[PDB]
């Protein structure tokens, strides 16, 4: 499913992005593959788990609503909402590697 | 004395030298002669130097009664070729210069009043003319009232019928350039060339403005419907009105202050209006109530519509010095002393954006 | 017998006592006397008690044919002073009370039809009057149709020409107070004093309303253009229309519900309109699309347009109890255990203000 | 010779066999007879086969001058029963088929010009008719101009006065279906049935549209005031104007682009307008300045109007792991290590609500 | 005076509350007796002290403006502004039981 | 350049300031010499360093955008953006006295 890695801030690229940064200081976020975070939010599924993990793949944030995330400096992956994934909490006791792992 | 009988006989006879003076009974002589009817018809004869008659005179053939003098004349006759003659008439004629004419007059005591003259170019009726039938002219300038300074006439030229006017002091003259009113004889359409002023209501199915085209500032002078009387400053004047069942709507204004749309409910009794949407003297558009667009996009793009705190995350439990990332606030602790943080978020125009930290 | 010859001679002579009875050839006697032409002219003489003529009669001087009776008369004569006489005429005259008049009539078998009477004050034509030339009156009330209940006449008083009406039952009378239509003879302007009703289009360069001034609520009654037929509730009615190349704009309304501006593109076929900007029955101003002001100041002063966190500062590393200053949140740590803080800020109308802490 | 005296005496006497031939002085004989006046009156007698007169003729009783031929006639007489006769007249009469008529003509040298004919059904004036008095018809179709292709006439039927037209080629005929103009004789109201075209200004107290009712899309065709000339694309045209003391307001448009309300101050000289409030070709409502509602509720319910931090509270000094409650941020510390917190709050439409934490 | 106990969040009950939660994520708060916190704010007196205390009746928050409170999980009581009540601070050194107590 | 000392909050003085405080709770800040902080923000230069220091002249906040400051209880001075001034950080290791000093 949706997977955006190494989301980092970069200058607005288009006129509409330029207006929003000029008038509302919008900091546009882009994944290392060039996808704009704010426009890709609508492509997430509504009832899936959205994971935020660091460069070392420690999960630091979990949600079901991707628009509540600020993934500047992190990665976001969408995973199915299963019992094996509901056990992971926002603490540093769970990592991600094609799935959630214990410790 | 035998010849005395012959002498007395001769003496009893009419003497030449006496020339009838010796006739003893002259009326009997005339009678015996056969001359009595001659006497009677000459006694009863109309005389050529004038006479009075006690009976009528009848012309039995095509004969004329004439007054003939100075080579000119007046004549009465009766034209009739046969009983079936289809152009038979009593005629009255004058001659011979064209200007001898016909006059009718009447007398009351010693006063004479001329009533009618008929001349080469015109019947002149000096009194009224009252016609029980129809009055028809076959001339284009058929009907004229030549009274006072300006004459008025109706001219039908076969294609259009005009109401015409002469110049001043020329009431018998031709028309000038004025065209107050005319009718198209083929279509019935009425035209007026010098404007129209109506007291009261002018009702029409449609009103067509001969509308103009030009620059913005020329709208002052474009052909339009307009109020001839200026609206007084701070006074109200409507120029257009639409009646609804329970209310009326007006286009109008407050002098020098407002112009636009006003609603007055029929139940209102106090002065004022029930709805107003209008331009003021600075060019603003004002409404006494709400302005409700069907699309708010140009407003929704200007303002924050919501603010919230986003999803909680945990840092790496770390150094003696720490700063929360851009847009984030501290929302908790975990003691390897970790700290909870959340991002502050703002909703602009339906998208949640992360707040920036200066 | 010598005296018998004298006796016979005397016997052959006209006897006094016989008074011409003894004339043997009386017609010859008349002839010899010289009386034949007297006989012939008296036999052929018009008789004073009436006669028939086979030739015409001619007056050679200024003589009159007259009917004279009861001190009144009818007369025909010919006025002519010389051939060059510039006022020469055959005249017909009646006298002597002013009311003896002239009549023309014709007969078909035993039926008599009067055709024309000419009296002291009027020529009365009892049939039609068909004039090949022009018909001109020199009286102000020049042309009248006196038929039925009301008379109609045209009055040109020299300055204005009026279409006039009499009161009922007085079709020969003066005008009443009605002024349906008149023309200014000097300028050509048409006026109407009793309103105007046109079927179809009334086209004019401009329409001038005799516009009013007063109170707000009197706009119901101000002089205006208006719809004579009310707009039915929930039905559409336009009163003003401007055509553009590809669309038309209307001022109109939905009965009891809406009034304002509507646009219909010429390409539309389904019922409805392509643009609407209108007042509803509560006085709101509604638009089917956006309302776009050139100046947003009265909106921009009502709302938050942005929120942010301001510059990070550090407190003095201090006591076991600490409270962040007004408007600030904790954003970090430095362990002398210091804490990072930022101010929350809101942008109102283009200025960044610091948020307050209750 | 005594009988010679008797013989000579007899010889001096009128001889029977000579029949007056032996009268020596015949004029004296006529005189002595008493026949001179007979001679003189017969010499001066008007002759029945025609004559010339040097004096006038007078009828002293009710006698007629007649032309009688082929059972038809022309007659002049004088009707007068007494001096007080109230219907006395000189009359002219023709008979006896109804078509014998009256003609007046004049001669200039050998040229004859007929001037007037009077027949059973019409006086025909072949020249002009100039009436010093008033011209009145008592027929409904009272006044006609029959010239060229179409006749024009005024018909007053007693209730309404019409301006009427004939069909083509029938200028003496009845009216067709056209009603260009008529007047209500009782009320004075003017109506026109074939439209009206005015050059210049049409002024009226009010203008009444025969207004329509129907569907939205039929507003294109509703009866209205409209501009006959389309507004050219990108050109300006106003159709309605209200003058104020210092400015003018117009309803008009920019062709295919704009329609609405425009204000031009009288002091402006450069092209443009001073205020604009109008619909564009997409149905938006635009104002060159501010749009100012009296009620902002539909806007105030869309946006955040304020943000703040609420009242500070303290947690229970507790565990090694802590999370701030929903909507709250950390704002201080108390070391049993307590932490200060505040709620973030947003003001929507006048109410302060607590922010949510995802 | 005003006293709302055990104020807790519950779903919007009416259409207007449903719109505000749908559009602005309003979390509607209700006291254990069924009073809506946000509508009862206007019934507080302006110049009284408003107390916030926990289930153990420890006073955790004090204000004079009830709209500045977020009483989710706590109780709110309005008390007269007297000198004996101005001494209580937001620390855990004061409780509430029909009045403010020391310790 | 710009220098505002002992900036403190005081009541709004004018009608427009009174409306903003009445409707948006604006806390108007004034320097000890009577200058209004929010109106003087536009008089700062765009590319200079703006310093915030306490009564003891310890620098607590640094920025290039004065509108991001809340100087209630502090002083603000504008200094030229030089290399000798870019070394000062928001920590308490730099003071101000007509320039930035080490320690």
């Amino acid at each position: 499913m949706m997977h955006l890695k190494n989301i980092k801030s970069e200058n607005p690229k288009t006129k509409e992005q330029y207006q929003l940064t000029k008038n509302f200081d919008v900091i546009w976020l882009w994944s290392e593959d060039g996808k704009n975070w704010y426009e890709e939010v609508n492509n997430f599924q509504d009832d899936t788990i959205k994971i935020v993990y660091d460069e070392n793949n420690i999960i630091v944030a979990i949600t079901k609503d991707a628009s509540t995330l600020n993934p500047e400096g992190f990665s976001v992956v969408e995973i199915p909402d299963i019992t094996a994934n509901r056990r992971a909490d926002d603490s540093g006791k769970w990592m991600f590697k094609d799935g959630a792992v214990v410790k | 004395k035998a010849v005395k009988i012959a002498m007395d006989n001769a003496n009893a006879r009419l003497a030449k030298d006496r020339n009838g003076a010796d006739i003893p009974n002259k009326p009997l002589f005339i009678q015996n002669l056969g001359l009595q009817e001659t006497v009677n018809r000459a006694r009863n004869a109309v005389q050529k130097n004038g006479d009075t008659l006690s009976g009528g005179l009848t012309f039995e053939n095509d004969s004329i009664l004439a007054w003939i003098r100075n080579t000119d004349w007046a004549k009465i006759g009766f034209k009739n070729d046969a009983d079936s003659d289809t152009d038979s008439y009593m005629w009255f004629e004058t001659g011979d210069n064209g200007n001898e004419y016909f006059k009718w007059r009447s007398k009351q005591s010693t006063t004479t009043k001329d009533l009618m003259n008929l001349k080469w170019d015109a019947l002149s009726v000096l009194v009224n003319a009252i016609v029980n039938g129809e009055v028809i002219s076959k001339s284009a300038n058929g009907l004229r009232i030549a009274y006072g300074n300006y004459g008025f006439f109706i001219r039908n030229d076969g294609s259009n019928t005009y109401f015409m006017l002469t110049n001043s002091g020329d009431n018998m003259g031709t028309y000038n350039g004025l065209r107050p009113l005319w009718i198209n004889n083929a279509t019935g359409a009425v035209s007026m060339g010098r404007g129209l002023n109506v007291s009261g209501d002018t009702l029409s199915d449609r009103f067509a403005i001969n509308s103009s085209n030009g620059m913005w500032i020329q709208m002052r002078d474009n052909n339009a419907i307009f109020g001839k009387n200026i609206v007084n400053t701070d006074s109200a004047q409507a120029l257009l009105r639409q009646n609804h069942a329970d209310r009326k709507f007006m286009i109008g204004g407050l002098g020098n202050k407002q112009f636009g749309i006003y609603m007055i409910n029929n139940s209102r009794t106090a002065n004022g209006t029930d709805g107003q949407a209008y331009m003021d003297n600075n060019g603003n558009w004002l409404c006494g109530a709400q302005v409700i667009p069907g699309n708010y996009a140009n407003f929704d793009s200007r303002y924050v519509r919501d603010v919230r705190l986003g999803t909680q995350s945990l840092t790496g439990g770390l150094s003696r010095d720490y700063k929360a990332p851009s847009g984030h606030v501290i929302t908790g602790f975990h003691t390897d002393d970790k700290v909870y943080i959340r991002p502050v978020q703002k909703n602009i125009n339906g998208t949640w954006y992360n707040v920036a930290s200066a």
